[PDB]
RNA sequence: GUGGGAGAGGGUGGUGGAAUUCCCGGAGUAGCGGUGAAAUGCGCAGAUACCGGGAGGAACGCCGAUGGCGAAGGCAGCCACCUGGUCCACCCGUGACGCUGAGGCGCGAAAGCGUGGGGAGCAAACCGGAUUAGAUACCCGGGUAGUCCACGCCCUAAACG
RNA sequence: GCCGAGGUGGUGGAAUUGGUAGACACGCUACCUUGAGGUGGUAGUGCGCUUACGGGUUCAAGUCCCGUCCUCGGUACCA
RNA sequence: CGGGGGGAACCUGGGGAACUGAAACAUCUCAGUACCCAGAGGAGAGGAAAGAGAAAUCGACUCCCUGAGUAGCGGCGAGCG
RNA sequence: GUGGUUCGUGGAGCCAUGGGGGAAUCUGGGCGGACCACCGCCUAAGGCUAAGUACUCCGGGUGACCGAUAGCGCACCAGUA
RNA sequence: CGAGCUAGCCCUGGCCAGGGUGAAGCUGGGGUGAGACCCAGUGGAGGCCCGAACCGGUGGGGGAUGCAAACCCCUCGGAUG
RNA sequence: CGAAUGCCGGCAUGAGUAACGAUAAAGAGGGUGAGAAUCCCUCUCGCCGUAAGCCCAAGGGUUCCUACGCAAUGGUCGUCAGCGUAGGGUUAGGCGGGACCUAAGGUGAAGCCGAAAGGCGUAGCCGAAGGGCAGCCGGUUAAUAUUCCGGCCCUUCCCGCAGGUGCGAUGGGGGGACGCUCUAGGCUAGGGGGACCGGAGCCAUGGACGAGCCCGGCCAGAAGCGCAGGGUGGGAGGUAGGCAAAUCCGCCUCCCAACAAGCUCUGCGUGGUGGGGAAGCCCGUACGGGUGACAACCCCCCGAAGCCAGGGAGCCAAGAAAAGCCUCUAAGCACAACCUGCGGGAACCCGUACCGCAAACCGACACAGGUGGGCGGGUGCAAGAGCACUCAGGCGCGCGGGAGAACCCUCGCCAAGGAACUCUGCAAGUUGGCCCCGUAACUUCGGGAGAAGGGGUGCUCCCUGGGGUGAUGAGCCCCGGGGAGCCGCAGUGAACAGGCUCUGGCGACUGUUUACCAAAAACACAGCUCUCUGCGAACUCGUAAGAGGAGGUAUAGGGAGCGACGCUUGCCCGGUGCCGGAAGGUCAAGGGGAGGGGUGCAAGCCCCGAACCGAAGCCCCGGUGAACGGCGGCCGUAACUAUAACGGUCCUAAGGUAGCGAAAUUCCUUGUCGGGUAAGUUCCGACCUGCACGAAAAGCGUAACGACCGGAGCGCUGUCUCGGCGAGGGACCCGGUGAAAUUGAACUGGCCGUGAAGAUGCGGCCUACCCGUGGCAGGACGAAAAGACCCCGUGGAGCUUUACUGCAGC
RNA sequence: UCGAUGUCGGCUCGUCGCAUCCUGGGGCUGAAGAAGGUCCCAAGGGUUGGGCUGUUCGCCCAUUAAAGCGGCACGCGAGCU
């Protein structure tokens, strides 16, 4: 969990490579793969929408299950757990007795040759999904349904999970992993247990070109642009921003809340980031 | 050291030829213009 | 060796109620706190005291002893699993196979350190109220590290009989 | 060299033209508490002269003004 | 059966600037101009009063002359009309 | 809320209309410059309609128009080299 | 009207003589209660090293109506990212 | 028209001036011709040879070939030509494209959106240097040739026969189908050597008739076979998935081979046949042709980066699609249809000349610049695409001849000295490859390190070890070892090839940057912190639809600072920002109508309007520092003095902690002291009076790194004392060609004056025959550019904000 | 002089003034001698090499007969830096 390498170099000091220990299986399932668009950061105008994007290596899409509910019933054995180059988390090949082939997102704890099942039924157990209605109170879980049948929206990052805290009505009471409490609809899916490749956050990217692989582009401070450019930039030696600190767009970026006030899903919540 | 010329046949209908101007109004305007002021060449040679 | 015995001895995983604190709700009004006496602070934006609902962290009352276990440091709600030492009995086996121990190795309260977590109460530093000639203190109101978990360091002590 | 605010008790510091030993402190002096000092309590700070200089305004000038000295603050850029 | 697309300038509709002027400049001006777009033609718009507006009056619409730089409008300015 | 008109919010009507409310059919409705009365004018919410007008790619006629540095950019194989 | 120059991104291809250093892992031995660890071999990592191609443009000289509207010479930087 | 740096045109001056475009280089003979340095052929000489040779792709588009031409184009000449005129020349079922596929992207029925124009968008369609697909060797033309011819092979389509089978698709499945580094075994291209094989001819000038010397000893090739290698389990049973179906695929279970065993595919070998085939001599070829020959046609060795190829391994950053192809079934049809084999017929459009690192492309030029892929021989040097010479082949760069001044450029060498040069060792020089010995502080334990500093280096002889290929052997190739000796000043004998050390600053580091005056201490960067964001996320682009974010989900995403790592990062919440706050106050439209007015006989119509209810915002209460930001003054005091641990007092929201400090910050300033030097405004170490450091616009440190900027030493030098000589290319003279800015007109001297204040031009005086060449720059307020500095203009523009007024957005 | 009169310093090359740093010739002296001090005449010649700083200047090391001061667009950039 977590290699470490000799100082043979600078930033070969620093680096930190993830165990993939884990690892059973070293080439995709062709069946599960569609190619992706790497799109830049650019939208459907040529126009970048999201600055510093590009680069980075090529990329096969892993098509991943979100909904475990269409298999209702049907057990499932894992078959290999795998590494996915599109998310932090390992994804599992898993075969279902009916023969189909799926990706469930690799909960933390599941080993291969694990029998798995989804439905309303179902052991409480490490992978398996039902409805939120049905977990035991205090569980914690992951892959988690917002809306019923909308596919699984929370808690899909290496390592996060939520909890159920309690039931009120049709809703239960989530714990995000952003702290924030929540009530979900009690008929949304989701799976038990957290999400695993944990020791994620501990990687160490090292050298700038590590970072360049991940297709992320260098990144220039306001303070280092000129005034055409940015509310930072002009000033001589440096200089410190002189106002209260903002984006190139000219907003405030230390504490001003953007969340929408009057959202309609604020009824369902009861907490913060 | 490298120009600002680097002849390429087919970028030079692609942008400048005769289908192109006619995809945009302002394109099929400079058609109009060029055929109204007499030119012997509507567009470009290219090949 | 065999047969037994006591115990907060250690490690892992669970799990319980009490109380504090915070949140919601209900009810209810002008003060609560705090001290040597006060002030700071909290409170008509509805505090305190009361009832209910919930979240969370830590510590385990009575049993509890001038008691027990451990080589030491140390160990105290309950339950299970894994495990150390130790005493008694019958007099069975090996046959001096012993004692000590420079170095070596390991363990080592608290505080401190690193990376993660976690953070209720307490609380170095820090702010404020008092006291005082003054008070960078004692007392009061606040309060961050830390106190807790894991992994890794540190290796000290009135580490004392 | 250039514009802004200042010079007052022993000290630090106040005052709209109406002064006044002059706010308020702290020095200090007399007594008191103490065996003695300090802390602490009680009641006063010039010999009928001065608020930097000296010279106007006013019925009155620490207060407004005029220059002189000193302080402090700010400035002396394109060259 | 029709449409499509082209046409010097001219017409109507949708949309629509700034320089400049005001001896600065914001209302105002330049100006519903330049221009972009859609449509029409040999012309196009308009047209047969829910009109004018003071006389008991005129009679559809266009165009010219004139009323008249009048009536008014206007940082009651420049100016518009 | 705006646009149009000479009308720039002005005493601001008329014509148009993006939004809200929302009638009546001659004893009905619009207008005559806020509004009210009186006296008049006119009949909205369907449509078409020659001529008189604008222009000049084109043909002609005519110039106190130019005469090859002029006159169209081009008298000439020019929107060419 | 332009991204046939330049900048970034996307899709699909290609290029990088040779030499040097010698990480993890593995294997063996040592070590130990079991380890940590040590040594030897092997192994062949890296915005590692020297250096052509390729990419640059460091200092100096020359050029300055130039060979050239940015060049030439010597020297220098990177060279599996 | 006389002036507008006027416009158009023509013609001057500079001037027979500068230049004639790489310093790779020329000489003569012969020919042709009106005319020859410049065309042709010979011989000699020089230059390229990972190219300055050869192939391809772009782009160009007749430049190709030949005949006849020389006005112009050619930096001179021209008989020549890429130039003028004319004629000729580009041949494909297999090469490249298209009657194939799909990528980004484009387009786009369905659909959505937008005043119009239009924007978006599923399927589909288009789109290639990627995937798929069937030709190899030779000959021939003046000019094309995988195109024509010759020989040997192959593909599709149509029709037929034979044999086989549930046939059948745009639908299901398989496959296609994948990164990067390293890399095994076998091959091949390619190359070296041979006493073996074939071959004209040769014996010079002292020696050699010799196992002499110089030349050559292969290419393509169906089936079959051989060798190397790729791919691949076989049968049954069930079956709920692969939007219908399936016998297929998937999944569960049972039995057989575990192995290429077999089946299958590709590589190379060999192959029937076919084809080439040197030096040299001769023919005259402008270029080849004849002969050598009836050629020989073999052995060994080196050996890819290429081939077998979906090979192997490791790694993290996790590595296109679709069709061809195989399979399965659906309707439908089963005389059909498809499969296999043989046969016959059918097989279209476009490109092909030539240039192609360049005189034919991009650079106004026959321009020292730019331009993607492939091949790129030999020897030596550690290797190599490096460097020196050289093969094939290709060039001597489209002005020449002389002379041998100054000056310049490029180059070589120097007595003694050795940085004294100078802002600065700038420049240059020193060092230099490989083998061995050896190698410090400090360190993040890797480094520092090529630290430093040393020794070796040729050739001949003897002995000698191991490897590869051959067999276990010679032969050939590779890696060594020991001994004795030869020669020169010197053996990496030429060419390519680090000068080193100490010490500060800044930035951790490799990177990035002002194309064209700045490469940096700037930007980036791993990493730290803050903040926003629950997902139709925030945020960005868009009027919108849509889109990015992301087919992502708080271990994620956006914004902002800081900038590896170590140790750290104090106090202030008054103001500003943000954040929280159900009360309070004020607050627009709207609500409400107390009352008041206009008019009307009136019923009424119309207008105004108080109270009161009525958002956000502001006010107000709080919180907030890795938010914007800020972080005092005066007086006194110790038993020498001096200083002040201590005290007093004004003010503040609070009065700068650690650490650092004459600093990339210190004005005074060359502060003072120490170190260095003979001497040190710089440098280093201190002190602290910090004009005016200070903690994420981070503080203080830090090994390693740096074409960064200071300072010092050694080494070594023409940097210098201080210059001298020599070389080439220019400059000079001659023949050819022949520009330029500038130019009121010129008959254009010095001094003292004078003058709009710096006179060739006015005064006086002095000096002075006319005209040129080569030189120098003091003057013509010399050229150039309507001064960029400065002001001015109610000139402009970019930028800011608590300037004004708007708009988007919220 | 802004339709342009390049600006400190250094190098290079100088030339001139004398208000003389030295050398020559003098008066006075509080000149014994030697050495000076002052003022007088005198522009022929001469007036070093280094450390530091861009520096002018200046300070400093080592010498010197001596280590002069000025002007020439703070002489001199179509001469260099
Ligand atoms: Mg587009
Ligand atoms: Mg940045
Ligand atoms: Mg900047
Ligand atoms: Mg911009
Ligand atoms: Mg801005
Ligand atoms: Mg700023
Ligand atoms: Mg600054
Ligand atoms: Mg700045
Ligand atoms: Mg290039
Ligand atoms: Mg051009
Ligand atoms: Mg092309
Ligand atoms: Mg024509
Ligand atoms: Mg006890
Ligand atoms: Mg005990
Ligand atoms: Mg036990
Ligand atoms: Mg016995
Ligand atoms: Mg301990
Ligand atoms: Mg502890
Ligand atoms: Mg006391
Ligand atoms: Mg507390
Ligand atoms: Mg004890
Ligand atoms: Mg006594
Ligand atoms: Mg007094
Ligand atoms: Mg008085
Ligand atoms: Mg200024
Ligand atoms: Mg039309
Ligand atoms: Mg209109
Ligand atoms: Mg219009
Ligand atoms: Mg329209
Ligand atoms: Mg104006
Ligand atoms: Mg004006
Ligand atoms: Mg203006
Ligand atoms: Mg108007
Ligand atoms: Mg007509
Ligand atoms: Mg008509
Ligand atoms: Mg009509
Ligand atoms: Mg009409
Ligand atoms: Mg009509
Ligand atoms: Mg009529
Ligand atoms: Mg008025
Ligand atoms: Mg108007
Ligand atoms: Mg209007
Ligand atoms: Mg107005
Ligand atoms: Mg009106
Ligand atoms: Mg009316
Ligand atoms: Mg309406
Ligand atoms: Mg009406
Ligand atoms: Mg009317
Ligand atoms: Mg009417
Ligand atoms: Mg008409
Ligand atoms: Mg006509
Ligand atoms: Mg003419
Ligand atoms: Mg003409
Ligand atoms: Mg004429
Ligand atoms: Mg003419
Ligand atoms: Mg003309
Ligand atoms: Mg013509
Ligand atoms: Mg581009
Ligand atoms: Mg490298
Ligand atoms: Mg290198
Ligand atoms: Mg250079
Ligand atoms: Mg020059
Ligand atoms: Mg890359
Ligand atoms: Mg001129
Ligand atoms: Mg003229
Ligand atoms: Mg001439
Ligand atoms: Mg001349
Ligand atoms: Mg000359
Ligand atoms: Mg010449
Ligand atoms: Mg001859
Ligand atoms: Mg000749
Ligand atoms: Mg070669
Ligand atoms: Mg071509
Ligand atoms: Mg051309
Ligand atoms: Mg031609
Ligand atoms: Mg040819
Ligand atoms: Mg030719
Ligand atoms: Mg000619
Ligand atoms: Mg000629
Ligand atoms: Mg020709
Ligand atoms: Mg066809
Ligand atoms: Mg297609
Ligand atoms: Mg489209
Ligand atoms: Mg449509
Ligand atoms: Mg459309
Ligand atoms: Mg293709
Ligand atoms: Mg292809
Ligand atoms: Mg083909
Ligand atoms: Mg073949
Ligand atoms: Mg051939
Ligand atoms: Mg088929
Ligand atoms: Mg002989
Ligand atoms: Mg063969
Ligand atoms: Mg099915
Ligand atoms: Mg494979
Ligand atoms: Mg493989
Ligand atoms: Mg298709
Ligand atoms: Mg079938
Ligand atoms: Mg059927
Ligand atoms: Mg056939
Ligand atoms: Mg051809
Ligand atoms: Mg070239
Ligand atoms: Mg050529
Ligand atoms: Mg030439
Ligand atoms: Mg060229
Ligand atoms: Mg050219
Ligand atoms: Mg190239
Ligand atoms: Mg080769
Ligand atoms: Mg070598
Ligand atoms: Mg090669
Ligand atoms: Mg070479
Ligand atoms: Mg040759
Ligand atoms: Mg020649
Ligand atoms: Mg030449
Ligand atoms: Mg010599
Ligand atoms: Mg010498
Ligand atoms: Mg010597
Ligand atoms: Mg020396
Ligand atoms: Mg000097
Ligand atoms: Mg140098
Ligand atoms: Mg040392
Ligand atoms: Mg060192
Ligand atoms: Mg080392
Ligand atoms: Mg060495
Ligand atoms: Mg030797
Ligand atoms: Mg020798
Ligand atoms: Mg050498
Ligand atoms: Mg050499
Ligand atoms: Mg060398
Ligand atoms: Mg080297
Ligand atoms: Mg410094
Ligand atoms: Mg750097
Ligand atoms: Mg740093
Ligand atoms: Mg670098
Ligand atoms: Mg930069
Ligand atoms: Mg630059
Ligand atoms: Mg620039
Ligand atoms: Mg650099
Ligand atoms: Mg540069
Ligand atoms: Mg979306
Ligand atoms: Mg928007
Ligand atoms: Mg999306
Ligand atoms: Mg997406
Ligand atoms: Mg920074
Ligand atoms: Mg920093
Ligand atoms: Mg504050
Ligand atoms: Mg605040
Ligand atoms: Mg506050
Ligand atoms: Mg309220
Ligand atoms: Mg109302
Ligand atoms: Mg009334
Ligand atoms: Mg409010
Ligand atoms: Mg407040
Ligand atoms: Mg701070
Ligand atoms: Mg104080
Ligand atoms: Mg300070
Ligand atoms: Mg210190
Ligand atoms: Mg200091
Ligand atoms: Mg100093
Ligand atoms: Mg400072
Ligand atoms: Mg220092
Ligand atoms: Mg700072
Ligand atoms: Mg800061
Ligand atoms: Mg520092
Ligand atoms: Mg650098
Ligand atoms: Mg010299
Ligand atoms: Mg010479
Ligand atoms: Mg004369
Ligand atoms: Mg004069
Ligand atoms: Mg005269
Ligand atoms: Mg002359
Ligand atoms: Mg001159
Ligand atoms: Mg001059
Ligand atoms: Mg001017
Ligand atoms: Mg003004
Ligand atoms: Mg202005
Ligand atoms: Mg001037
Ligand atoms: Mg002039
Ligand atoms: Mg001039
Ligand atoms: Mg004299
Ligand atoms: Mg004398
Ligand atoms: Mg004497
Ligand atoms: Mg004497
Ligand atoms: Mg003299
Ligand atoms: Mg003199
Ligand atoms: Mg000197
Ligand atoms: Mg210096
Ligand atoms: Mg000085
Ligand atoms: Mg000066
Ligand atoms: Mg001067
Ligand atoms: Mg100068």
């Amino acid at each position: 969990a977590v290699k470490k390498f000799k100082p043979y170099t600078p930033s070969r000091r620093f680096m930190t490579v993830a165990d993939f220990s884990e690892i059973t299986k070293t080439e995709p399932e062709k069946s599960l793969v569609k190619p992706l668009k790497k799109t830049g950061g650019r939208n459907n105008q040529g126009r970048i929408t999201v600055r510093f994007r590009g680069g980075g290596h090529k990329r096969l899409y892993r098509i991943i299950d979100f909904k475990r509910w269409d298999k209702v019933g049907i057990p499932a054995k894992v078959a290999a757990i795998e590494y996915d180059p599109n998310r932090s988390a390992r994804i599992a090949l898993l075969h279902y007795v009916d023969g189909e082939k799926r990706y469930i997102i690799a909960p933390d704890g599941l080993q291969v040759g694990q029998q798995v099942v989804a439905g309303p039924d179902a052991p409480i157990q490490v992978g398996n999904a039902l409805p939120l209605r049905f977990i035991p109170v205090g569980t914690v879980v992951h892959a988690v349904e917002l809306e019923p049948k909308k596919g699984a929206k929370l808690a899909r990052a290496a390592g996060t999970s939520a909890q159920i805290q309690g039931r009120e009505g049709d809703y239960v009471i989530l714990r995000l992993p952003s702290g924030e409490l929540r009530k979900v609809h009690g008929e949304c899916y989701a799976t038990v247990g957290a999400v695993g490749n944990a020791d994620h956050k501990n990687i160490v990217l090292g050298k700038a070109g590590r970072s360049r692989w991940l297709g992320r582009r260098p990144h220039v401070r306001g303070a280092a642009m000129n005034p055409v450019d940015h509310p930072h930039g002009g000033g001589e030696g440096r200089a410190p921003r002189g106002r209260p600190p903002a984006s190139p767009w000219g907003w405030q970026t230390k504490g001003l809340k953007t969340r929408k006030r009057r959202k309609p899903s604020s009824r369902f919540i009861i907490a913060r980031r | 050291m490298k120009r600002t010329w680097q002849p390429n046949r087919r970028k030079r209908a692609k942008t400048h030829g005769f289908r192109a101007r006619m995809r945009t109004p302002g394109g099929r305007k400079v058609l109009k213009r060029r055929r109204q002021k007499g030119r012997w060449r509507l567009t470009p040679a290219v090949r």
